[PDB]
């Protein structure tokens, strides 16, 4: 569809496997906020969010327990069928051009993620690191497939080099994608 | 519509209820408010799907379920004198939220509060006949606690409803007390020569929701169960 | 103000009854809003969604739920035939899309986060243009004062996920001197463009 | 809050709210039973009406009207003003307080007047009935915790086609008559004591 601008107010998943599920409202391709479900809060994106908006999260309950219900009546009428794994498509990139003593952030992007469940964990020189770790909610896309962005901040480098991997069932192994 | 039970209870502090709301056909969220003169309405809880989907602020003993089928359960333990109240149950599938008839839940200090009515008629007077052609019989329903009551009037065997006026709300016979007896009237009025008929039988009845048959009762006077007590006249000339 | 949401539709049955194997069941709900000119034009399509199958939707240039699959049918029937359900859904393109668009205007589209720029040599000359907000954009590599048409390769544009969007820009040469190459970036936030010259 | 009128006038409520919504809805309760829905208005609307009834929104003052046309004795109702708060769905609605109507009838020909009963034999109790008067008289409490006296209350004899107010007052005193049974009431100059 031909938009100067879209937002998905909002996106909402369900999925059985946990079971989980998720609950953002996007705008332009980035994400405004997620719901923490358990917790019952809205999780805003940006500092400039956080302090002019404001989301009931109770709006998001009350809606993901409606596709758990849906969910429900689709499979009574069909032959439930269980979701196809996709091979998700990983690129680790910088957030800027690195130079050696100053802070950057490697950003890890997973792609073409079905269905969403997923690991993402970072390795420097074959080792887990978890401070200066972070990510987002999954993102949508038009196909119905997410996406999903890690990011570790950290102060490169001399000898220190880094992986992003990455376990889903539509690999074989662990997927390790490594940094230029 | 949304049918909920039982219509009416009472209760003493301490003791536990059950209320039972089955909702209209097709709709699956079932919701439960409380009504109270001092707060007015307040949201307890709301179902869908078998699970407690939002709640209001309630302590943990207000508690509730709901069946496959949609209906919903709501059960008050370790009840408290304040809890007295009118439970609504509603039901909704789009915007507008259908509502039951309501339970009435009275918790009382002792069930030695509990008292059935006492039933008079009073005649019309003669200058009324006289001045308009008209006659007006007076109920008093007395002495009534708590206020479970249905009053009706029957004329030569049948429910009447033309000419009827019963008041919407009940006195309190001792306005300061919180466990305070009840009364209530209702007036009937007829043409004078429709009194002025020996033949014609007037009934003032009142049923009146109580305790059980089942309940315990040590009181050196007859038990309060559910009854009908009612008090009749002839016209004359 | 706060923020409100679509509603996602609840389908009629069931009862039902209801739903260890890495195997996963997926349900998605996309109430979309497309904006253009402001809001001279509101489009809101809602979305339901099993696995990756859409098999139904509210399109507002419809006005009326559709089945895009056969397992729709049963679904946009229930919601076409409840009045009010599908009041809501033809009223939630003003009180939804609309409403939500002019807390937008307040915050998210006055968001102008201005490109750094630098040049490095390379690993050919990179642009690195960073950091940016929104999307719209314009690189051009200079050699004295004409635009370069040739020996120029670019990234797409680069979604950081963080409300931020990168792009790099490179260019093959054959320096003599005292040739100047410059590295010319315009955006919506830039006062005037930024012109970054490389030396030699 | 409370509002009076004659049948036949219109009645006119208001109430307000203070969330954004989707939609709001006027319902209406008769004593000791459910709220009865009457009529939905969304927040993109400014008028909406159905039958007698009229509901007009203001978005950004945030309150709404409720016009109920040419009043009947049947509208007598508490009536409430309930939002979605934004849901959109469910059973959770946010209520308003109310605004008690009243609708009082069109007497034709006042008579008023008050007369003594009997029954008589059985009860100890005198009663006076206080009746025929016209809408505008209202009826008192008390002074005496002895003394006991209803609020005014309306009949309508339907193939007479004919209405009355009345009011009734009681006591054991036996010091107590009709004449000072509703000396604390401003009663009509005119009002019959036999
Ligand atoms: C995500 O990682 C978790 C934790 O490693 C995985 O769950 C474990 O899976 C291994 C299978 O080799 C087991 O031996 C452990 O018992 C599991 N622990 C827990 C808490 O589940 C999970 O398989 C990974 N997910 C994917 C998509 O690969």
């Amino acid at each position: 569809i031909v938009a100067d601008h879209v937002a998905s107010y909002g996106v909402n998943l369900y999925q059985s496997y946990g079971p989980s599920g998720q609950y953002s409202h996007e705008f332009d391709g980035d994400e405004e906020f997620y719901v923490d479900l358990e917790r019952k809060e809205t999780v805003w994106q940006l500092p400039l969010f956080r302090r002019f908006r404001r989301f009931d999260p109770q709006f998001a309950l009350t809606n993901i327990a409606v596709l758990k219900h849906n969910l429900n009546c689709v499979i009574k009428r069909s032959n439930s069928t269980a979701a196809t794994n996709e091979v998700p498509e990983v690129t680790v990139f910088s957030k800027s051009p690195v130079t050696l003593g100053q802070p950057n952030t490697l950003i890890c992007l997973v792609d073409n993620i079905f269905p969403p469940v997923v690991n993402i964990t970072w390795l420097s020189n074959g080792h887990s690191v978890t401070e200066g770790v972070s990510e987002t909610s999954f993102l949508s896309k038009s196909d119905h497939s997410f996406f999903k962005i890690s990011y570790l901040t950290f102060l490169p480098s001399a000898d220190e080099i880094y992986d992003c991997k990455v376990e889903h069932w539509g690999l074989d192994e662990p997927l390790l994608k490594h940094w230029e | 519509g949304v049918t909920q039970t039982p219509r009416y209870l009472i209760k003493t502090r301490g003791q536990q209820v059950t209320l039972s709301c089955s909702p209209i056909s097709g709709h699956r969220s079932v919701s439960w408010y409380q009504q109270t003169p001092g707060q007015g309405l307040q949201f307890l809880f709301e179902y869908f799907s078998e699970t407690q989907r939002n709640k209001g602020n309630f302590p943990g003993r207000f508690s509730g379920r709901q069946f496959s089928n949609s209906r919903s359960e709501m059960n008050v333990s370790t009840l408290e004198l304040g809890d007295s109240a009118l439970y609504l149950c509603a039901s909704s599938a789009g915007n507008t939220i259908y509502f039951g008839e309501g339970s009435w839940l009275t918790v009382v200090e002792d069930l030695k509060n509990v008292f059935p009515p006492e039933v008079a008629v009073f005649e019309p007077s003669e200058a009324e006949i006289s001045h308009t052609q008209k006659a007006t019989l007076v109920c008093l329903a007395t002495g009534f606690y708590p206020d479970h009551v249905e009053l009706s009037w029957w004329v030569n065997g049948k429910e009447v409803h033309s000419g009827v006026c019963t008041d919407p709300q009940p006195l309190k016979e001792q306005p300061a007390l919180n466990d305070s007896r009840y009364c209530l009237s209702s007036r009937l009025r007829v043409s004078a020569t429709f009194w002025q008929n020996p033949r014609n039988h007037f009934r003032c009845q009142v049923q009146f929701y109580g305790l059980s048959e089942n309940d315990e009762w040590t009181q050196d006077r007859a038990k309060p169960v559910t009854q009908i007590v009612s008090a009749e006249a002839w016209g004359r000339a | 103000v706060e923020e409100l949401y679509l509603v996602a539709g609840e389908e009629g049955c069931g009862g039902g009854g209801s739903l260890g194997s890495p195997e996963d069941f997926v349900y998605q709900f996309k109430g979309m809003c497309y904006f253009t000119n402001g809001t001279e034009r509101v489009r809101l399509v809602t979305r339901y969604i099993y696995n990756r199958e859409e098999y139904a939707r509210f399109d507002s240039d419809v006005g009326v739920y559709r089945a895009v699959t056969p397992l729709g049918p049963p679904a946009a029937e229930y919601w076409n035939s409840q009045k009010e359900v599908l009041e809501r859904t033809r009223a939630e393109l003003d009180t939804v899309c609309r409403h939500n668009y002019q807390l937008e205007l307040r915050t998210t589209l006055q968001r102008r986060v201005e490109p750094t720029v630098t040049i490095s040599p390379s690993r050919l000359l990179v642009c690195s243009v960073t950091d940016f907000y929104p999307a719209q954009i314009k690189v051009r590599w200079f050699r004295n004062d004409q635009e370069e048409t040739t020996g120029v390769v670019s990234t797409p544009l680069i979604r950081n996920g963080d409300w931020t969007f990168q792009i790099l820009v490179m260019l093959e040469m054959t320096p003599q001197r005292g040739d100047v190459y410059t590295c010319h970036v315009e955006h919506p936030s830039l006062q005037n463009p930024i012109i970054v010259e490389w030396r030699a | 809050q409370a509002l009076s009128i004659q049948e036949g006038e219109n009645a006119t409520m208001n109430c307000s709210y203070k969330t954004s919504i989707n939609n709001l809805q006027w319902y209406r309760q008769n004593s000791g039973r459910g709220l009865v829905h009457l009529i939905l208005i969304r927040s993109n609307e400014r008028e909406k009406h159905s039958g007698r009834l009229r509901v007009t929104l203001d978005t950004s003052k945030k309150s709404s009207s409720l016009l109920i046309t040419a009043s009947r004795a049947a509208d007598t109702a508490s009536y409430f003003c309930a939002t979605d708060a934004g849901y959109n769905q469910g059973g959770k609605l946010i209520f308003g307080q109310g605004t008690e109507l009243s609708v009082k009838p069109n007497i034709q020909n006042p008579d008023p007047a008050v007369y003594q009963l009997r029954d008589s034999k059985s009860s100890d109790k005198s009663v006076c009935l206080f009746t025929d008067f016209d809408s505008q008289t209202n009826v008192s409490q008390s002074k005496d915790s002895d003394v006991y006296i209803t609020d005014k209350c309306v009949l309508d004899m339907r193939s007479m086609d004919f209405k009355s107010n009345s009011a009734v007052a009681w006591s054991n005193k036996s010091d107590f008559a009709c004449a000072n049974a509703f000396n604390n009431s401003i009663i009509p100059e005119d009002t019959f004591f036999p």
